[PDB]
């Protein structure tokens, strides 16, 4: 773990980089549907 | 004395050292023990 180790970091890194945008387009699929029934809890929680 | 029969010389008599073969598991020694369970936890992590 002293010798590799830092890939392990960025895997670490990527994947909650990947849960952040992960979010943000399931945001921006409430925001496309935004103009069709509600703001924000009608396509969220039908997509929840 | 007469001519000689032999011909000598003063050296030193040791044991070989035992050559510990590499045992039919070598192919694991390239990474530490705990860094092959930490790519196991990758896998299934990641894949998670
Ligand atoms: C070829 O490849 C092989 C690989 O197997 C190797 O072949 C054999 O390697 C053996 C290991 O060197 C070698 O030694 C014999 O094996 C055992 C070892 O058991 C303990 O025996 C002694 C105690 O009697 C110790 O001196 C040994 O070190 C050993 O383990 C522990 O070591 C401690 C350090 O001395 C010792 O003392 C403690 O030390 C601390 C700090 O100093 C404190 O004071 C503490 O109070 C002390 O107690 C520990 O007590 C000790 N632990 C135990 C549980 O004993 C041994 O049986 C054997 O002979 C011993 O016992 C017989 C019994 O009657 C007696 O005849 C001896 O006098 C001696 O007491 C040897 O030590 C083998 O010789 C060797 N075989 C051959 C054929 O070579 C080779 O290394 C490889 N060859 C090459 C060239 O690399
Ligand atoms: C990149 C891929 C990663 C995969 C993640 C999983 C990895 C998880 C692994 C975790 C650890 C496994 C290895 C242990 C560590 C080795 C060091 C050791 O001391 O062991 C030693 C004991 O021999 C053993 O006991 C080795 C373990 C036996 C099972 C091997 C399964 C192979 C992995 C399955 C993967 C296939 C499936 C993969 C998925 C389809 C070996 O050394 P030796 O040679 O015996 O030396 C002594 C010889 N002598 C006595 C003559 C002197
Ligand atoms: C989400 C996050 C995870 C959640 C947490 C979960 C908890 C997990 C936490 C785990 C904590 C770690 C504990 C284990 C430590 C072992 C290290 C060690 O030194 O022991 C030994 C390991 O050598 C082996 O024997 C390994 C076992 C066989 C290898 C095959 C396993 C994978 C197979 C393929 C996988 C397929 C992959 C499929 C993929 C889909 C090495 O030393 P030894 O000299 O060999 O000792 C001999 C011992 N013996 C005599 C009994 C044999
Ligand atoms: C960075 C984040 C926060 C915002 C941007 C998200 C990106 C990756 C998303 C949002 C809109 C998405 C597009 C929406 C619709 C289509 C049409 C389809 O036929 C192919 C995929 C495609 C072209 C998508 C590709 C990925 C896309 C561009
Ligand atoms: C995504 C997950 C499942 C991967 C496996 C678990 C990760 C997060 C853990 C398991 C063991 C951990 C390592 C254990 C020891 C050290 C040494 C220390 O000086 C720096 C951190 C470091 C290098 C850790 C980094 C994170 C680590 C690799």
């Amino acid at each position: 773990v002293q010798n590799i180790g830092g890939i392990f970091i960025v895997l670490a890194a990527g994947l909650v980089l990947s849960v952040f945008v992960a979010v943000g387009e399931f945001l921006y699929k409430s925001k496309k549907n935004a103009q069709l029934e509600k703001r924000s809890f009608c396509s969220a929680m039908v997509e929840e | 004395f007469s001519k000689p029969f032999m011909t000598l010389g003063i050296s030193i008599l040791y044991r070989k050292p035992n050559g510990t073969n590499p045992g039919v598991f070598s192919f694991l020694n390239p990474l530490s023990p705990d860094i092959w369970m930490y790519v196991l936890l990758a896998c299934l992590g990641v894949s998670c």
